[PDB]
This record gives structure tokens, C-alpha cells and sequence, in this order.
RNA sequence: AGCGAAAGCGAGUCUGAAUAGGGCGUAUCCACACAAGAGUGUGUGGUGUAGUGGUGUGUUCUGGACCCGAAGCGGAGUGAUCUACCCAUGGCCAGGGUGAAGCGCGGGUAAGACCGCGUGGAGGCCCGAACCCACUUAGGUUGAAGACUGAGGGGAUGAGCUGUGGGUAGGGGUGAAAGGCCAAUCAAACUCCGUGAUAGCUGGUUCUCCCCGAAAUGCAUUUAGGUGCAGCGUCGCAUGUUUCUUGCCGGAGGUAGAGCUACUGGAUGGCCGAUGGGCCCCACAGGGUUACUGACGUCAGCCAAACUCCGAAUGCCGGUAAGUCCAAGAGUGCGGCAGUGAGACGGCGGGGGAUAAGCUCCGUGCGUCGAGAGGGAAACAGCCCAGAUCGCCGGCUAAGGCCCCUAAGCGUGUGCUAAGUGGAAAAGGAUGUGCAGUCGCGAAGACAACCAGGAGGUUGGCUUAGAAGCAGCCACCCUUGAAAGAGUGCGUAAUAGCUCACUGGUCAAGUGAUUGUGCGCCGAUAAUGUAGCGGGGCUCAAGCACACCGCCGAAGCCGC
RNA sequence: GUCAGGUAGAGAAUACUAAGGCGUACGAGUGAACUAUGGUUAAGGAACUCGGCAAAAUGCCCCCGUAACUUCGGGAGAAG
RNA sequence: AAAACACAGGUCCGUGCGAAGUCGCAAGACGAUGUAUACGGACUGACGCCUGCCCGGUGCUGGAAGGUUAAGAGGACCCG
RNA sequence: AAUUCCUUGUCGGGUAAGUUCCGACCUGCACGAAUGGCGUAACGACUUCUCAACUGUCUCAACCAUAGACUCGGCGAAAUUGCACUACGAGUAAAGAUGCUCGUUACGCGCGGCAGGACGAAAAGACCCCGGGACCUUCACUACAACUUGGUAUUGGUGC
RNA sequence: UUGCCUCCUAAAAUGUAACGGAGGCGCCCAAAGGUUCCCUCAACCUGGACGGCAAUCAGGUGUUGAGUGUAAGUGCACAAGGGAGCUUGACUGCGAGACGGACAUGUCGAGCAGGGACGAAAGUCGGGACUAGUGAUCCGGCACCUCUGAGUGGAAGGGGUGUCGCUCAACGGAUAAAAGGUACCCCGGGGAUAACAGGCUGAUCUUCCCCAAGAGUCCAUAUCGACGGGAUGGUUUGGCACCUCGAUGUCGGCUCGUCGCAUCCUGGGGCUGGAGCAGGUCCCAAGGGUUGGGCUGUUCGCCCAUUAAAGCGGCACGCGAGCUGGGUUUAGAACGUCGUGAGACAGUUCGGUCUCUAUCCGCCGCGCGCGUCAGAAGCUUGAGGAAACCUGUCCCUAGU
RNA sequence: GUUACGGCGGUCCAUAGCGGCAGGGAAACGCCCGGUCCCAUCCCGAACCCGGAAGCUAAGCCUGCCAGCGCCGAUGAUACUACCCAUCCGGGUGGAAAAGUAGGACACCGCCGAACAC
């Protein structure tokens, strides 16, 4: 006589961490995501739950390939 | 009024009486009202006792039986073919698990959908209604748990407690309430057929009517023996309102001619109340016209049955019953070979087929005999200044005009007291 | 002097095979080399380290612990002078009836059985006062009385009533059993003590000014009106613009919208039309005809929170240049002290509901009230204007207003409204009145008018009482082209009168249909009294629209 | 708990009184409504009302006369 | 104030005698100076006609062949 | 039916008219034989119906007398109480206004009456929810009294 | 229903509630793990012995529609999908830097060393394409250890490392161990929360309408009006919980009223399928009037007699500081049914205390005072209000 | 320098692709002719691997035309939207799609150049 609903999961915090442009150390985590929505590209490695991190110092820099999305890192050449 | 789902029926009954033919007589009614109302009839069992019981209608291990097939062909719905009570309709849906809803609430059911008039729909809510004020507390839900109670009673003081009355009393209150104002507004009803049936009082006219039992014909008869097309649906219950039309033989006084609507066997004792049309109409005629099918099993017994609701209003109007006569149609298109049955012992059982096969010239022919009495005769000398003196002399309904001569007109006809009346000079 | 569970070692130590990473320590700072720019390490020099004990103040622990308040729990006692029952010894019951056993005498019987007449005086017997109750009613109900009174009522030789003296005591007594009674108290009496019981609950908490100033949110909870931590406030210390605003630059998205031949579902008409049913030749070999059905295909028109080939605006993350900068009284870290954790309404985006609620649950660098005075909305926390340091018999304004109430405009120019519309409302009905185009006739005097025009085979059929121009109706190729159609409608059963598409002398502008374009009319409709402008009153606008000009108006802004 | 006068009366009821004791502690007025307690009522006689609640009615002695039923006592002061 | 309690009358169960039952830690007392035609408990409730089927459940009573199981007796084997 | 929801079941009596009453039927929602079944003379301040007699119970009220009420003299309280020179209508507000808005009405002060309002007075709602008590029940938990079983001490001897 | 995972609501970062909308999980796999190498489906066409249409084999067409252990989403044809050969990294000592965040938990990690697997070596490997498949602390069990050992030597006990024991599923887990009744009830609070009345709404209710398919002897509109649509009113059943729980007394009846008109009679009309007598509709109209009984606690309802008629509603379902107390709703008792039992019924039946001296407003009557430009007296005007307002039968006109 | 082979270019990976018609073989790329040897098929020297060098551009690969199927795609309007104004409607200042239209487009550049000169 009632609703046979009402239990959710809870909300895994996912989604981008590092946007573009943004001065990063090595280690650190770029995308929490589920999938490979982005993958990676050049100093980033993919991790056990398809979670992408930086692998050299540097700038996060997203791009493209051969129709899908890369995150890379570009040095950033101290002066 | 309700309207969900089913269309998986088990039907079930009661065999206190009748023969094994009559008895699945019942059951099969049931089932064309069943499909009458749409829904698929699936299997039917009825057994032998010489009375229902109290509890249950069919039994105990009965009702287990039937537990088992509604689990079997998943039916939603089973089907009593009797009256059952409140208590017997509540305690046979815990064991087969189901609709339990009898047969006066199948017929009911049909007239709500089937009828289009607004009175029409009020008379049903009546019913309808009436069958529903002696099952409050078993539809007791509002009463379910309507535990919250045990208001203190100190009294003699504030209680604030506003129920002055038990919730049972409020609630019946409220219900046989509105069965109040709707009786008042049905029976107002009557001055608006009285008032659309003046002209045909005055200006007395014939008035033959069309009883007879559902699904034989009626309709059928009206839209060929004078002309005009009314529903003349295959199934049950196909006209939920009286119709009038004119037609006449030689004498064309109107025979009025009404089609009613049918009576079934063992009426629900509820929507026919106010089906009063039908039998106002009954009461106030010149012939009646009985009408039974030969394609039936046995045709003698929709006979009497329908003659007996002719016989509790000839009895309560205390009226000296109206000529009626019994013509069988569905004959020639006779899915009857029992047709010669009863053609030995059957009054006017013309082939009247009304679909092809016509066969209607006997009655007409042999109509306007049993008709009451006309009160036309005349025959006269008029003169040639005439131009008037045809009066209805030759244009009237019946007027003869079946005679003549050289010096102006040695009429010999028929006339009536209001028109060609005592004018005429001989 | 620290590390370690510890033995132990000691500016180190523990884990480990590690001369290798880490963890915790060597107060902190400055300088110099070698490394490393994976975010800074390692050694060498210097400087060199702050605790403790009185005591003021703020929180806190154990104690009654800011104060007041339970129903009830335990220990030791007091009560049977009221009431329940019992024990011993006394007292009382006016008056009047009825007539049991027994006995005697007659009748009666084998006898018994019984039946009359005397005698007798029985009974939880009858009528009825004292006495004992308390069934009905009325009065009392701050009473004469903390349970009575006046009328009636029940028992009244009995399981009766009553006096004196005794006995049973609290988780116990006593109970013809009502949870009744046990000193006006009883689902466990009263008094004193533990005791200032304990309450997540209610109430109360007392002099002043200055500065700052919240919250009704998240998570967890034998939890939901409580509390713990975070968020928001204040005070102190440390850093210093890191906060916020605007412009530019670099990024991820999948909402609004749109699309569907780009997927998955729904889905409106066609067209080809296998594949199957009827009929089929009834061979099941087989001619196809198909009001059926026709998968896919195909043409055109569509829809979606859990469809997406696409896809904004804002918002968010970072960088960069400025601004604000004798202030936002910004941000961040650590401490002392909190309160708050029931929110309300309005705008925008949504769920639940009937796309009801002054309903309910979410989002919103949204607002106000809460905690906000002043001016406008007639009055009116949540709407509009505006944030009160104090004084003034100074000026300018905001929202709103300017006929009188009531400060300032019965303001100026051009139009509209006839409804008191203004000063409530719907589907819908409708010859209101201004505007603007359009369409034939179109100051030819068209149109209106007075008007000759009356049964063309006109009683046609379809049929015949006649079908009396004319019950009804399925057509008006029709003309001296005049203005009547095989004459329709009112009528007229039949007559009989006149027009419906219609017109000639007299001759002076009218016929529709659009934009719905302004404003208006009806629909319209409760119950104390006008009562749907705040009042009087207003069309001689004091109503509506578009321009224009002043002024009144707050604790706003200025002046002193 | 004890005494228990007289007339009526079955009575210690009830009415009036003897012996004896009291006038018992706010009064004087005054035809208001209304309330309480008594009294009377035309014609009708439960029509009132949840309900004959309340009120009215019956009432004593002496002769007659007494039903269904019965557990044989009664019912029974039946009723009249 | 009753339709409730009691009641005379029923049946069942217990009790062989400082009985059973009750008060009391115990002595002791009531039962009773009673003795199964007596006493206590339970249900029914004058009187008349009657009181039907069921012993699986749960109780109560009466039994034994096995199974199960406490303390007490036992002390192999192991360990310090 | 002190038991029947449907239900005012159906039929018969009683009344001019009978949801109550009496007698039957039987379909017993959900009677039933010592939680006794069915009857029964007598008995009841028990419950429910009908009738005769009677009446101010009523149609429909009227009059009389006492005790109050009312006036005069003496004595002389009480519950209640934020205030006070405490109107009405249509509204507006915590949504039911003497106290706010706009109107309308109304000279000041008393005495006898009536009870519409002051959400009138009295009693920190007996109903409902939350929290805490109390007493009661049981095949709720955990204990204890009481009853019962065996060992062992008091407790010993000869037999087999 | 209670914990975990997935999608939508969720408003293009993250997050976001409701007893909103849909599903899964308390596993499985010793290979379905690690690694080296290879391959590419589903479906459709043309062909067979079945083998349907669809089982194995041919040739084409086919870029993702198949398949991924299991829910959903995100992915994956470069394959994470299909196949094969070896194997155990389903390791030990660690971990720079981060995500998420009340806290407790949870998650990702390049890289260094030891010892391996597979590869030619480049390298990959700390379980599975990813995200669920789980339980804190306390208290104990077991194996190993270069710890301690209550005078000393041992030992018992303790300690470290690895690990085992719970549908503590109410899943941040009050105890190792726990069900019911109260109408015999009591106390502390709450209008934070219900019953009565009021307020908002108007689904259901009620009263009107708009269009006109039909009905009405023929005939949409004399009289009705279906399927659909638009509303009024606030008298029903509801929804919300805004005032009141340091009290706003609750049905029916009695007594007393006052108001609305959506009119029952009486009064005017229009239309009639209005011959007359009687009617049927619709408009205008609120001045007066609108009965007595039987049954029921009853409002309502049916019935008996009448009448010109026997109206509908509002006023705390008007009216208990005005009355009753039949009913509902305390404590007693009995029946039927439910419960093992205390007890319950939203079933029935018998019985069950109705308090108050009127202060203020209001209303009905009655005085005293002053005013009305000197003090008195007689008789009056009427601004303004109040009261009343009903109706029948018979006769004549006329049997016209 | 002409230049008809490789590997990644590497391209916000179809403006680059499919599909037609006409052409080419210097070296290279290929089909090819056989498996004795290293090594191979769940069966097959088909493929993988090995030894070759008789023909021949059928095909793969490369070159030139085709706008046929797919693919990119403006400008301007429109939807939508932030902020502001407005007593009920609706406007202003900025940003701007999707689908369609005009059109673009049978790719373009790097390298030891690999070959081929002089
Ligand atoms: N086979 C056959 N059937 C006939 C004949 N005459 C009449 N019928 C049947 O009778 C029916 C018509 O009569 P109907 O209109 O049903 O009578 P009705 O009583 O009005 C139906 P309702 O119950 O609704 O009133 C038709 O369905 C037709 O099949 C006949 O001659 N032959």
C-alpha cells in the first residue's frame, strides 16, 4: 500500500579536479570518472578505477586525438 | 460509477431448483451478460444445494475448489448467478481471493454504461446507490481501524469532542441523504414525460406497445413494421429509453407504436424501479405486443416470466389488463426446428423474421383487429357546394371515403366525434 | 632528551635484509659550500633555548552546584474511636391479620389413603409505626450541611437492628466480590527519615552605557522539541590583500532550445507491397482475386525527466591587468568564549497534489522579516522606497501623489469612454462607438421610398381525398432579357393575401467583410447595514492613452 | 437507655389538648417581574414527553363474590 | 442497587489424622476439643425433563524397557 | 434472541397511522447442553409493551397565600481583578476586534429586570501525541521464596 | 521502510529533499587472475539433407546495431569482445604526491629494494573494463617471534607480527541476556500534533450556464437535452494544520428570534403541443403566512388526517453564565466475536451528579441632573423611527 | 633537382571517406613458382615461416577527372538566455543556437628522403 522506492546510492564525487591551464605537481589526480571519457595523454597514467593523474610536473593542458578527448601536461620551463 | 478491468470471468451457482437444463440455463444468461458487459468467460461450475449458506453461497470445500481455478486461469473476477449478501460476497472473496460480485451488480453495471439519457443515468445512481447503502461496514475502510477512538465520556462537562454522534450514524446519514434528493428530483421527471405526451393523450389516438424480454427483437419489429432505424444491437440491454412511432393501417388512426425496454428474468429489484417508463407506458395502451424468439431453447419460458412483471402492474393500477398479443419472431431465420412445438400449441406465432424473411404481413393485417374499438361510422348526403365539406370528410385519419354519387357526394364513411363530427348534414 | 610494545639505544631512534625509503624528535633564526630545481635537501660555522611559584578573571571536574516544581521508590514507626469482618456480654421490635406440624372428635377404608368440625400457634409469612436503609422526584449546589432537606419508597421475629469491651495492619488486613473499606485520603494508608530524590519538560534569573553581531544548515544518534562535530558570531595572536568587483585569456560540461534517415521508445496519413487469412481449382500440381492483414522499405507531418547527430546564456576552476585601499572593518591558520541546529513570505527553476491551497519538500554571492525604526500600499512582520549617533519652528528629493477630507494641479495640448466602465471574473452571445485598409455598385444620383408587376402548361410530377401556385423534397441552360423559381418562406387543411434571387417616373450617398485594432455591453450570483473607489463626491473628469511643465513628500541627501 | 395522662382511634399512627416547657436571638413594610412550596379550575382527557417523570386517582370496617395457571401452599385484599 | 454477588440443591478433585489447607523463619495455632454421612478447594445455582461426540494439543493422575543428563566417586594419558 | 451486520428480514395481531411490543417462519454474519440447554407456580423501588380509572403533563394558561426578590433602619462578606471617560456596521489583522482603518450613531449619573458577547469565572485538558510513573497479565528477560532429586555429615553392628 | 551500488528528479562543475520515479546487492572465478602472440562480430543476400525462418559449411554485403560472469550508467572494434602457449604479482619491505572529507571510515598512486612469472627485450604484473558482494570497538581462539618474566633459574600469564569469531540486517553497532494491558489510572508538557467550531482551497457537493447529436404522433430549442467545454456558491465528504490543550462544553428537542432568495402559498406577466376547467415552463416579486398526530434518541424518512401552502438555507451544523439529558463518550454488569491471559469491538443490552450573588458592552423598562440666553404654564408642528400587512368557502353574474 | 616506396607526420582525424570513368610499372611495392631446411595450422605451406625470379600489371598501390552518396558550413533572422524596466501583458542592453540557405570540398604540409640526376 505504499511506494516500492526511495534507496539511492551516495554520490561519488566525480568529474574533473584539474581544469586547464592550472600549474599541477606529480601525482596528482587530474579526473575521477568511471569510463575512459578522457583518456590519457602524454606524463598521464590511467589508474586502477580509470582515474588519470599527472606523471611529471607541469601544466594540464586537455586535447585530442584520433576522435577522443586526451588530457596532457606541457613542462613549465622554469626561466 | 466504477469502471477498471477484468475480462477473466468464473462464473459460479447455486442449483437449489429447476432441471439441469434450466439450471445451466441461468449460468449461460450470466455468460451473455458477461460478454454484454466484455470480458472473457473462462470455466463455471455449479453445484446442488437445496439452499445457500449463510456464509459462503456455494460451501466450504466448493469455495476451495474455485480457490485453486482462480489460480489456475489467473481470472480477476468470479460471478454468482443470485442475490448474495453482504456477508456471503465478503466472506467467499477471502477464499477463492477474488471479485465476488453477483449477478444484480452485472446488470446493474450494464445500465451504466449502456445508457445515454440523463435521466437515464440518474435513475442508475438510485440503483446503483441503493445497492450500496447495505454495505457500508463490509466496505469498511473508512471504518477499517477506524479505531482512533475511545473519546473519554466524562461528561456532563466539556468533551469538545464534536462527534455528538457514533461515525456510523454520520456516514449511513450522509448516504441516505442523498438517496433523498435524488428521489424527489426522479419523481419531478414525471411532469416532463407527462408534459411530452400531451398531444397523444388528447386527440385520443391508438396506442399499441411492444413488450417482451431482452434480445428479442422489438427494435427490430419498430424499425421495419413503420419505418425508422434505432439501435438494434446484438447483445443485451440495447435501449434504456421508451420511443415512439406513428404508422396506422386502414384506419390511420397513429397505432402509436412504442418500443420498450426488456425485461430479464428475476429483475435486480433496484434500476427497474425507475425504469417506470416502460411501464407507464404498459398501463396506458391498446395492445401489447410480446415478442419471443423461436432460436431459444425453450421459448415458454421468457413467456411467463415477462408476463408475470405485466401482471404486477395490471394489479397495482388496478386496470383490466389491455388485449396483448404474443408474436414470436426469429422464426424463418427460426435457428429453430422446435419451431413446430410451438406452432401446436402457440397463439400469432408468425415467422416474423424482421431481419429478412419479413413475414410481417399477417400482423399488420391481423393488428389493428385486436385494437380497441373504433367509434366511426357514417354515411351522407352532401351537397356540391362543397370546398368544405370535406372538412376531414376525405382528409381525416380514418375517414372512409368510400362512396360517392353525382349530386355532390353520397359519402358513405367514417368519422370522428371532433372533426367531420356532427357537421355532417345527411 | 628523545624514540620504541619492550629488552634497549641515545641527538638520535623505530620498522626493515638494506649503507633505503618513510614516522616521531634534535627551540628557533642567520651565514657558507655541495647537491637538487620532484616542490628544496645535506653538512660546516655562529646565535644560542624558559620554566616555575603566589594571585585577579573566564570556562570546567566532584560535590544540592543558578533557583523553583512531580507522579512515584526504600528504611523505621503510627493508626480498626470512621469503615469491612469476627469474638464475649447486655438491650429493642406499637398495632392488626393469615392459620403449618401435632392432638381430639365425626365421616371414610379389610386396613391404610384422605375429607369436614374443634384445639394449636409454625413461618429468612402479610399489612404497618419506633428502628435500619436509600428507589424516584424537586430544592440546595460561595448550601443550614466538605453528600443534607421536603414529599412519596423498601425491610420491619430475622442471613434483623443496636450498646459496652475486645481482635486482625500496608504488598498486609477485611471483603454475600463493588478495585469496595482500612480516621472527609486507597490499582497499595499516614508520619518522620535517605532528601535540597530525579525530570532531554514548564516557569523564573534583579543596575547602566560604548564596539561588533548571528542561526533555524550538513553528518551521526534508542534519534527527530535533546546532543556531539562542522558551518555562521566575538576577543587575542600570526601572515598581509592572499578576500571581493570589472575587463581580457585558458578549460570541462550536456540543462534551456532544437533535432529524429543519428540510437532507443511512442506515433498521424499516404505509396510499393512479400508474407499470411477468406475465396481460392479445394490436389496438398496449381490461376490469384484481395473492403482483411500487409515485416521491411519509402514520401510527407510529429513527441520524450530516466532519447541525443547537436547544443547555448549564465554558473564553476585557474591565469593575468587593474580597482577598492587614512577601508571592505575582506581572506587564511591557531587558541579563550559562545549561541544556533522548530524558520516565514515574496521573485525565478523543479518534485508531491487535481501542474488546488496562506499546502508540502528541494535549488537560488536572490530579497525582506526574523533581529528593522521612518515614508507609501485605507488599516496590514514577509510587497515598493529607504538602513534611525543626537539637536533645529532650514533646503532638495525617493516610492507615492496634487477637487474637499489631506501638504501639493478643480495643470497645458491632442484624442477616446456613456458603462459610475473607471471602482473584481469565464466559456460564450452581440445591429455600441472611434480609428485603418479591402471589395463590387461607386453624388450616373446608384441605395431607401410611394408604388402598375398576383394563380407561364403554375391543382405538374414523386403522382391521383384534392395532392386546390403552396405536406415534404432531391432543379432554377430558362426571357421584348423588364423586377417571381415547373412559385420557395409566412401563410394556407382549401381558399386568400405579400414579399424571399427581386424593380420603372419623383432622385438630394449608401453594401459588405477584414486587423479583433482602441475603449465599452451582457454572462454576473447570499445570508447583522450602504459594504468589490478609504469617505464625500466626479463625465462642466476629479476616468483612459500619448507628449509637456511645476510642486508636495521619509529619521534618505545637504546646511549648522 | 428509663417513665408513657385525656378524648376519638386497632394503635407508641394522626388530629386536639392536661402536667410541663417554649415564642430559638435581625426587624418594619409592601397586591411588580421572576424563582420555590402549598390551593383551585371551564370544555377536552396523555393530544405532552425518551418515558404517564410529576400530579391526580384508589384507600377504612362489615356482609356478599372471586379467573387463567399451579410446585396444591397459593394467585387473593384477585377482580367486582 | 441491577439481569450483578450470595443462596438452599448438584458434581468433580484433594484429605487416614499434631490430616489436607492457611498464618508463622521456627516452636506453635486455626481446621476441631472435628475423623470421610467429616473437612478444604473449583465450577454450577430452587424445581421439572435432560446433560450428546472427541484424550490428538495443554494440564492432572498412574507406570517402565531403553535414550538423555548434576554434584559426589574415579585417575589412564599429557604438561611445569 | 440482553446473541442477527444486511434489517424497519417476511407473514399475522394491536393502532386512523406501530424503526418499539407479542406470536410464528428459518437464510444461526457469529445459539447450544454444569463458562449448563429448554421450560416453570410464586416473588421484583429490575427492563420492555397494551388497557380501564384519573388528572394543568398538555391544547393554553388564569387567579390566591406564604418564603425570597423590591423599599426603609442595623451589622456586613465572596470568587474575580494589566489598564479604562469599556458603541455599532463593512473591513483588516495570530485567519472570530470595546481598544486598528473608513464611516454611522450617541447629553452626564443611577435603579429593577434579561442573559447574546467579554473566545465570561472555577480546575497548569480527564479525550489526542510526546516523556516519566504506577498496578495487572503471560509460552518476555533475569533472579528469589516454596516444593522436589541425589551425595555427604549427625550414622552404627552381625549376616549374604 | 532502516546498510551498500547504479540511473532520473538535480536547474550543462561538485553537492541537493520527500512514504518522488525504476532496478540490483550480502556473490562468483584456481581461471572468468598475470603475461606474450593471433583474430573480429550481430544481421542481411545468394546456396545446400533435414537444420523450421534458425544447428555445421561455402561466396559476398556488412565500423558496431553483437558481445562484455551479474542491476544500471560510463566505456570498449586501437578492442576491455573471441582464441591459444606458459604461469601464480590473487607477492614481501615501503611509498613522493593527491581525491573525498564534522569525525570515524573510504579511494588513487609514479617510483626504490628483495625474490619471481611472461616476453627476444621494450616492458607489464600488489587480482577481475570500472563503480556494490559488508560490520567499529571490547572480549577471546590459533600459528610464528632475537620482547617481558613480581628474590634468583625456569614456568604460568602478558606483549609484537599474521590471522579467526556476529542477518550486532533497527547495518556509526544503548545490555551477554527482555513481551503485552490499562475504560481503575496518575504526573510533567504541547494548539510544535488529532476530535468540535472558525480560516485557506473547492477534488467530491450544489446551482447555473456554452455547442447542439437526438428525444418530443411530424418537429433540435412547448418540455428535455447526451458526448465535450466554462463557472458561481461555500450548506457536504475531504485536503492543509493557521488561533485555541495554565479548558473555545459536544447530537437531537424546548423557548426565543434575526437575515438571504436559489419562491411552497398568495400578487403581476411572456411562451405554450394554452379550446374551456386545469396545467407545464421562464421572468419580476421577500409584505404576510407556512398545522396536528403514530414509529424512532433520532435530524432525516415512511405513514394517518388536513390545508391556499405544509419552502430551502445562514447565524460557533444560531441558541446549555436560558432549560432538558433520550443519544454519544468514564468507573458496575451480561450476550456474540477476537486474545493463552490481563483485556478489546470503530457490535448489542440494563444503569449512570449538568456549578456560578451580572463588573463592562448589549437589550427591556424607570428616575435624578443640567441644557435649550429671564423665571413659569397650557395646547401643539413633525425631522425621524416603530407597529400592522395572512387567507378560505358559498351565492349572483351563469349552467353564460 | 625530378621525383608513382617507408615509418610516424599529425591534423580539435571524412573539406581527408565511399562510389564511378580513363591510365601506370625505371628502382621499389606486389601478386606469383615450390617447400629440402628455421618455423607453422585446433584440418590445410590458405594464412605464419623459408628458398626463389619463369610472367605481368588482372588486382593491392599510385595518377588525372567527376559533386553521384555521404562530410564540413557562413551572413542575416528565429528560439533560448544573464541583468535591468514594468500593477496582470510585454519590452531594453549584452551573448547567441539547432535545423535550413549561399557555398566549400575528390586532402595539405615534415623527415634519413627511399629511389631516380649531374
Ligand atoms: N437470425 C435472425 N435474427 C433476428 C431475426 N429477427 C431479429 N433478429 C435478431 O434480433 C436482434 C434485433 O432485436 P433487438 O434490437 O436486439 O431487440 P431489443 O430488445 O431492442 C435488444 P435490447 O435488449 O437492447 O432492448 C438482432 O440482433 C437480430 O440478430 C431473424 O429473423 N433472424
Amino acid at each position: 500500500s505504499s511506494s516500492r522506492n526511495g534507496r539511492d546510492s551516495a554520490a561519488q564525487r566525480l568529474g574533473v579536479k584539474r581544469f586547464g591551464g592550472q600549474v599541477v605537481k606529480a601525482g596528482e589526480i587530474l579526473v575521477r570518472q568511471r569510463g575512459t571519457h578522457f583518456h590519457p595523454g602524454v606524463n598521464v597514467g590511467r589508474g586502477g578505477d580509470d582515474t588519470l593523474f599527472a606523471l611529471a610536473p607541469g601544466a594540464v593542458e586537455f586535447g585530442a586525438k584520433r576522435g577522443r578527448k586526451t588530457v596532457n601536461i606541457v613542462p613549465v620551463a622554469r626561466p | 460509477y466504477r469502471q477498471l478491468r477484468l475480462e477473466r470471468v468464473v462464473l459460479v451457482g447455486v442449483w437449489t431448483e429447476g432441471s439441469a437444463a434450466d439450471a445451466e440455463a441461468s449460468l449461460a444468461e450470466l455468460a451473455a451478460l458477461a460478454e454484454t458487459a466484455g470480458s472473457e468467460v473462462l470455466e463455471g461450475l455449479i453445484q446442488r444445494r437445496d439452499k445457500p449458506d449463510p456464509s459462503t453461497y456455494i460451501g466450504s470445500g466448493k469455495a476451495a475448489e474455485l480457490r485453486e481455478v482462480v489460480l489456475a486461469t489467473g481470472a480477476d473476477t468470479v460471478i454468482c448467478d443470485g442475490e448474495l449478501s453482504p456477508a456471503q460476497l465478503n466472506a467467499l472473496e477471502k477464499a477463492v481471493k477474488v471479485k465476488v460480485i453477483d449477478r444484480t451488480a452485472l446488470i446493474l453495471d450494464i445500465f451504466a454504461q449502456h445508457a445515454t439519457s440523463r435521466e437515464g443515468k440518474a435513475q442508475v445512481s438510485l440503483a446503483q446507490m441503493e445497492y450500496m447503502l447495505p454495505r457500508l461496514r463490509g466496505w469498511g475502510e473508512s471504518m477499517s481501524r477506524q479505531a482512533g477512538g475511545r473519546a473519554g465520556g466524562a461528561g456532563g462537562g466539556v468533551g469538545t469532542r464534536g462527534p455528538g454522534e457514533t461515525k456510523i450514524e454520520t456516514d449511513r446519514r450522509r448516504i441516505r441523504e442523498r438517496m433523498a434528493k435524488l428521489r424527489r428530483e426522479i419523481r419531478d421527471m414525471k411532469k416532463i414525460r407527462d408534459t411530452q405526451r400531451g398531444s397523444r393523450r388528447r386527440s385520443e389516438i391508438p396506442s399499441v406497445a411492444i413488450v417482451g424480454y431482452t434480445n428479442a427483437g422489438k427494435s427490430s419489429l419498430l424499425n421495419a413494421l413503420t419505418g425508422a432505424g434505432v439501435l438494434v444491437e446484438n447483445a443485451l440491454f440495447a435501449t434504456l429509453e421508451p420511443t415512439t412511432r406513428r404508422g396506422e393501417f386502414e384506419d390511420g388512426r397513429p397505432f402509436v407504436l412504442t418500443d420498450t425496454v426488456g425485461f430479464v428474468r428475476h429483475l435486480p429489484t433496484q434500476l427497474v424501479e425507475a425504469f417506470r417508463s416502460t411501464l407507464e407506458e404498459v398501463v396506458d395502451a391498446d395492445l401489447l405486443i410480446h415478442v419471443v424468439d423461436g432460436s431459444d431453447v425453450n421459448p415458454l419460458a421468457q413467456i411467463n416470466a415477462v408476463r408475470t412483471v405485466i401482471n404486477e402492474v395490471v394489479a397495482e393500477y388496478d386496470i383490466a389488463p389491455p388485449p396483448e398479443l404474443l408474436v414470436v419472431n426469429k422464426i424463418d431465420a427460426a435457428t429453430g426446428v422446435g419451431l413446430a412445438q410451438l406452432r401446436r400449441a402457440l397463439p400469432d406465432a408468425v415467422f416474423v423474421s424482421a431481419r429478412t424473411g419479413d413475414g410481417l404481413d399477417k400482423l399488420r393485417s391481423r393488428m389493428g383487429e385486436l385494437v380497441e374499438s373504433t367509434d366511426a361510422t357514417v354515411d351522407v348526403t352532401i351537397p356540391y357546394d362543397r370546398g368544405d365539406l370535406v372538412a376531414r370528410v376525405h382528409t381525416d385519419g380514418h375517414v372512409d371515403a368510400t362512396e360517392h354519387t353525382d349530386a355532390g357526394t353520397r359519402i358513405k364513411a367514417r368519422v370522428p366525434a371532433p372533426l367531420a363530427a356532427t357537421l355532417r348534414e345527411y
